[PDB]
C-alpha cells in the first residue's frame, strides 16, 4: 500500500473499463502500471508511478506475484496515545503492516528510531532530508519603461537645458544660423545624432560646445548606470536559509511556516528539544494533504509547508511558483516496508543493492527526476 | 580609511599605459608622418 | 530581553523553559532573554528561581526621590536580586548594588532606512581627472600634429577631434590629411576606450558603492537645529526614559524639542516610523539594535552606523550590600564564561533582519545627483558668458 | 540603420525637417537600444552561469 | 564502510551514517550570450 | 552523483549486536548533533555554491 504522491508516484483513477492510458515516456518508454487498490476517495482505481514502478523492478528480480494496495488513512503509522485504555500505539498504514493487511509495503518514509522499535525496512531507496516548502516571491524587477528611471524634471530639465542653452549660445554667436542651428545643431547635439547641420566658429561657443559634449555623453552613462542597477542588484534577501532561522524561530501571524499535519517528518519535530514550542505553534495550524501543502502554496495562506527534501525537488519540478527551502534536515531517505523478520528480507535488501549497483536507479530518474525538465 | 569595500574604481596611472601608449602611437605618428610624406613626394 | 505568555488553557501550566511570573495574584506566563540569562545563572547560582511580572513602572526613577519601578522593588526590597534588563546609569548606581552587564548596550535612536539614500554622485568624481588632463595633454599633442602634418582652422578643428574625444558626434568638416586621419585614429580608439571607461568606473560606482547617507544624529548640531528645519526630525523615546534622563543630561535642545519627541510605545513608536510618524525614535539602545532586528517588513536601518553614544548594559543589580552580591557577580563570571551566550544570542539576541550591506537602493529617477552635472553644464554657460563678454 | 547600428553613417542625411524629427525618432530609440544591449550583455556577464 | 552490493554479499552491514555516491572530481576550468540576449523579436520589431 | 552509497559500521553476518547497534544508528542520527559531526569533521571551509 501507499498513498498518491506524484514524488512517489502518479497513479490516476482508474478507467471505465479500467482501460490503462497507453503511455510511452519522453524516452518513448511504455511505462508499465498496475490496478491500484485503494478508498473511495473503497474503491479499486488505476496504480501508475515511478517508485511505485520500482517496487515493480523489485518483484521482477525476485520473483513474486504483484499485489497492490492503498493507505486507508493518510498517514504511515503515528504512536497515538487513544481515548480508550489511552495506549500509544504506532497507527497508519504501517500499522496494517503489524496488521499485515497487505503482504508488504512501500513509501516514501525514512525509518524513525521510533519505526525501527516497531520493526525495520531496509537500506535507503533513496536518499533525502528535511526541509521546508519555500513558496518563491515574484521575480518582477522591470521598470525605467523607456526613460522612466529618468525623472520628468531630470529628462524634462535637461531638454529645455538644451533648448534655452542653445537659445543662448544662439544669441551669442548672434548679436556679436543660430535660429535654425536650434533645431538641428541643438538637437544632434542632444542625440549627438550628426546630422550634419554644421557648427559655428565662434572659439569660445564651440568650447560650449564641448559642454553639451560631456552633458551628453554623461546622459549617456546617466542610461549606463541606469540599465546597470536597473537589471542589476535584485530584491531583498530571500529569508528561508537556516533550520534555525529566526523567521521560524519567532513565532508570530506573519505568515505559517510549517509541515503536514499526522506528517512522518512531523516526528522530526515530534520527539524533540530545541524544537519544542515553534513545533506546538505548528501542530496548531498544521495541515493535512501534501497535494494541500501544493495547494495553500499557491494559494499564499501560509508561510511554509514541507515535506521530503526529494518531494520538495519534484514539487519545484510540477510548479515554478515556489522555491526550494535552504538545504537537509534529519536526512534519511525512504523505501519500502518490511516487517520484523521476513523471509523475503535479506535477499529483498541484497535486491536493492543490485538496484543501486544497476542503472535502473537513473532509470527511475527518468521515471521521475529526469523526469522533469524543469 | 573604510575602504574595505571596493572603491577601486578609478584609472590614472592604472590607464596610463592605455593613453600614454596613444601618445606613443603619436610621436610614431611623426615618424611615419615624415615618412609617407617622403613616400607620396 | 523578556518574553510574556499566557499559559496555555488546555494545558493551564507551562512547558518547555516558560517559568511563571504571575501578575496580580493571579499566575501568568514567563519566558524571554534576561529569563533565560537568569535561568542559566541560578543554575550553578543555587538560588531557587521565583519571579512575576512587575506591578507598575519598568525600572524607578525618583519622583519626589520615589522609583516607579523595579528600583522601586528593591528600595521596597520586595525581591532579592533584580529581575529585569538593567539600564546601567550612574544614578542606577547611586540608588544600589548593580551588576555587571550581561549584553552591552549603548545610547541611540534608530532611523528607518531612508528612501533619500544614494550618496554624493561621484558621477564625474570617478573620472581620475589627473588622467583626464593627460587627455587634455592629448588636445595638445593632436594640436602638435595638426600643424605638423600641415608642414580656427586646425586650431578650431582640433575642438572637432575634441568632437570625437567627447562622445564623436562632431559635425565639423574633418579634415582630408590621411596622416591625420591616423591621428584621428589614435583619438578615435583611445576615447573609445576612454568612453566606455567612463562607462566602467561610472556604472561600478553605480555597483560598488557607499550608500549611508543618513544624519550623524544628536552628536551633530542638525539635530540639535531641528526646529530650524523646515519640517522637525522626530528623534526619541517615550516617557521616563532612562537614557531620556541621560538627554536630561546630556543635550539641553534635547529636552527641549522632548515635549513634541514625546512618543507612545517602543514597537509602537516603532509602528510610527513605519508610517513615517516620526523621523527616528531613541530607545533602548542596544535592544534598538535588537528589536531593531525584530522587523514588520524589513525595510528600516536603525540611525547610527553603530557607534553608539554612552556605551551600557543590562544585569541583576540589588539592594546596596546584597548577601549574593559578590558570589552572583562571579556568576557573571562564569556566566559569561559560558559562551552559550552566543546561544544567548541565538535563544534570543541573533536576528533575521541579518545585518551589514543594504547596499544598493539607488535604483532612481536620478534628479538631485544629475543636477550636479547640470550644474557643471551651467557653470560652463558661466566661463562661456565672461569669455564672451 | 547607420543610426541605429552603432551611429556612425556617413552618408548625407536628407534635408527634411520632419524627417529630422524621425531622426529623433530613431536617435533616442537606438540610444534606447544601445545602451540596452549594453544592460543585458553586461548583465550577461555579470549574473551568469 | 563502501557500501556495496558485493560487500553485503559479504557479511552483515550497516545503515549509512553518512550518505555517499560515485563521482570524479575535476579541478574548476580556467555560451557567448553575446547576441543573444537582444530578445530578437524586439530586435525584429 | 552516480550511484548512491553510505558508509557505516558493517560486521560479520548474524552479529550480536546487530540490530541493536542497528538502533544506534536510529538514535544515532536521531541525534542532530550529526550537524556537529560536519562541525568536527564534515564541515568545510571552501565553501560552497
Amino acid at each position: 500500500v501507499t498513498i498518491h504522491q506524484e514524488p512517489f508516484v502518479y497513479v490516476k483513477p482508474t478507467m471505465s473499463d479500467g482501460t490503462c492510458k497507453e503511455e510511452f515516456t519522453v524516452n518513448g518508454d511504455p511505462v508499465k502500471k498496475v490496478i491500484c487498490t485503494g478508498p473511495n476517495d473503497t474503491v479499486p482505481q488505476c496504480c501508475y508511478g515511478f517508485c511505485i514502478d520500482l517496487l515493480i523492478k523489485l518483484a521482477r528480480t525476485m520473483q513474486f506475484t504483484y499485489e497492490v494496495h492503498l493507505v486507508a488513512d493518510g498517514k504511515f503509522g503515528t504512536q497515538e496515545r487513544v481515548q480508550n485504555s489511552n495506549k500509544k500505539e504506532w497507527n497508519g498504514m504501517m500499522g496494517e503492516l503489524l496488521s499485515g493487511q497487505a503482504d508488504m509495503i512501500v513509501a516514501p518514509l525514512t525509518i524513525n528510531n521510533e519505526r525501527a522499535q516497531y520493526i525495520e525496512f531496509s537500506k535507503p531507496f533513496k536518499y533525502q532530508g528535511l526541509t521546508i516548502l519555500v513558496k518563491k516571491e515574484i521575480p518582477r524587477s522591470t521598470l525605467d519603461s523607456f526613460m522612466q528611471p529618468f525623472q520628468s524634471t531630470l529628462w524634462l530639465l535637461v531638454g529645455l537645458s538644451v533648448h534655452v542653452v542653445a537659445v543662448m549660445l544662439y544669441l551669442l554667436d548672434r548679436f556679436s544660423l543660430t535660429l535654425s542651428s536650434a533645431m538641428w545643431f541643438s538637437w544632434g547635439v542632444l542625440l549627438n545624432s550628426g546630422i550634419g547641420e554644421g557648427a559655428p566658429r565662434s572659439f569660445s561657443a564651440r568650447i560650449l560646445g564641448m559642454v553639451w559634449a560631456g552633458f551628453a555623453m554623461i546622459i549617456v552613462a546617466s542610461y549606463t548606470a541606469n540599465l546597470a542597477a536597473f537589471l542589476v542588484l535584485d530584491r531583498p534577501e530571500e529569508r528561508i536559509t537556516g533550520i534555525n532561522d529566526p523567521r521560524l524561530r519567532n513565532p508570530s501571524d506573519k505568515f505559517i511556516y510549517a509541515t503536514v499535519k499526522q506528517s512522518s517528518v512531523d516526528i522530526y519535530f515530534r520527539r524533540q528539544v530545541e524544537l519544542s514550542t515553534m513545533y506546538r505553534h505548528m501542530e496548531k495550524h498544521n495541515y493535512e494533504s501534501a497535494a494541500e501543502a501544493i495547494q495553500a502554496v499557491r494559494d499564499n495562506k501560509l508561510h511554509a509547508f514541507i515535506w521530503d527534501s526529494a518531494v520538495l525537488e519534484f514539487e519545484a519540478s510540477q510548479k515554478c511558483d515556489l522555491v526550494t527551502t535552504g538545504e537537509l534536515f534529519f536526512r534519511s531517505g525512504f523505501g519500502i516496508g518490511m516487517r520484523k523478520d521476513s523471509p523475503w528480507k535479506q535477499q529483498v535488501s541484497l535486491s536493492i543493492l543490485k538496484s543501486h549497483e544497476n542503472g535502473f536507479m537513473e532509470d527511475l530518474d527518468k521515471t521521475w527526476v529526469r523526469y522533469q525538465e524543469c | 580609511d573604510s575602504r574595505s569595500n571596493a572603491p577601486a574604481t578609478l584609472t590614472c596611472e592604472n590607464m596610463a599605459g592605455v593613453f600614454m601608449l596613444v601618445a606613443g602611437g603619436i610621436v610614431a605618428g611623426i615618424f611615419l608622418i615624415f615618412i609617407e610624406i617622403a613616400y607620396k613626394r | 530581553f523578556v518574553i510574556v505568555e499566557s499559559v496555555d488553557p488546555l494545558s493551564g501550566t507551562c512547558m518547555r523553559n516558560t517559568v511563571p511570573c504571575q501578575k496580580r495574584y493571579i499566575k501568568k506566563c514567563c519566558k524571554g532573554f534576561c529569563i533565560d540569562i537568569l535561568k542559566k545563572i541560578s543554575k550553578s547560582v543555587k538560588f531557587t528561581y521565583d519571579l512575576y511580572l512587575v506591578t507598575n513602572g519598568k525600572h524607578g526613577k525618583k519622583i519626589n526621590g520615589t522609583w516607579n519601578g523595579m528600583i522601586g522593588e528593591v528600595v521596597m526590597k520586595r525581591a532579592y536580586m533584580a529581575v529585569g534588563s538593567l539600564t546601567i546609569n550612574e544614578e542606577r548606581s547611586e540608588v544600589v548594588d548593580f551588576s555587571v552587564p550581561f549584553i552591552e548596550t549603548g545610547i541611540s535612536v534608530m532611523v528607518s532606512r531612508s528612501n533619500g539614500t544614494v550618496s554624493p554622485s561621484a558621477f564625474l568624481e570617478p573620472f581620475s581627472a589627473c588622467v583626464w588632463v593627460m587627455m587634455f595633454v592629448m588636445l595638445l599633442i593632436v594640436s602638435a600634429v595638426a600643424v605638423f602634418v600641415f608642414e580656427f582652422t586646425i586650431g578650431k578643428a582640433i575642438w572637432l577631434l575634441w568632437g570625437l574625444v567627447f562622445n564623436n558626434s562632431v559635425p565639423v568638416q574633418n579634415p582630408k590629411g590621411t596622416t591625420s586621419k591616423i591621428m584621428v585614429s589614435v583619438w578615435a580608439f583611445f576615447a573609445v576606450i576612454f568612453l566606455a571607461s567612463y562607462t566602467a568606473n561610472l556604472a561600478a560606482f553605480m555597483i560598488q558603492e557607499e550608500y549611508v547617507d543618513q544624519v550623524s544624529g544628536l552628536s551633530d548640531k542638525k539635530f540639535q537645529r531641528p526646529n530650524d528645519f523646515s519640517p522637525p526630525f522626530r528623534f526619541g523615546t517615550v516617557p521616563n526614559g532612562s537614557t531620556e534622563r541621560n538627554i536630561r543630561n546630556n543635550y539641553a535642545e534635547m529636552h527641549a524639542y522632548m515635549g513634541k519627541f514625546n512618543q507612545r510605545g517602543v514597537d509602537d513608536a516603532l509602528l510610527s516610523l513605519k508610517t513615517g510618524k516620526l523621523d527616528a525614535f531613541i530607545y533602548d539602545a542596544a535592544v534598538l539594535n535588537y528589536m531593531a532586528g525584530r522587523d514588520e517588513g524589513c525595510k528600516l536601518v536603525t540611525i547610527g552606523s553603530g557607534k553608539v553614544f554612552a556605551s551600557t548594559g543590562y544585569g541583576i543589580a540589588i539592594q546596596k550590600d546584597s548577601g549574593w552580591k559578590r558570589q552572583v557577580d562571579l556568576a557573571i563570571l562564569q556566566l559569561f564564561g559560558d559562551g552559550e551566550m552566543e546561544e544567548l544570542e541565538a535563544l534570543w539576541l541573533t536576528g533575521i533582519c541579518h545585518n551589514e550591506k543594504n547596499e544598493v537602493m539607488s535604483s532612481q529617477l536620478d534628479i538631485d545627483n544629475m543636477a550636479g552635472v547640470f550644474y557643471m553644464l551651467g557653470a560652463a554657460m558661466a566661463l562661456s558668458l565672461i569669455t564672451f563678454i
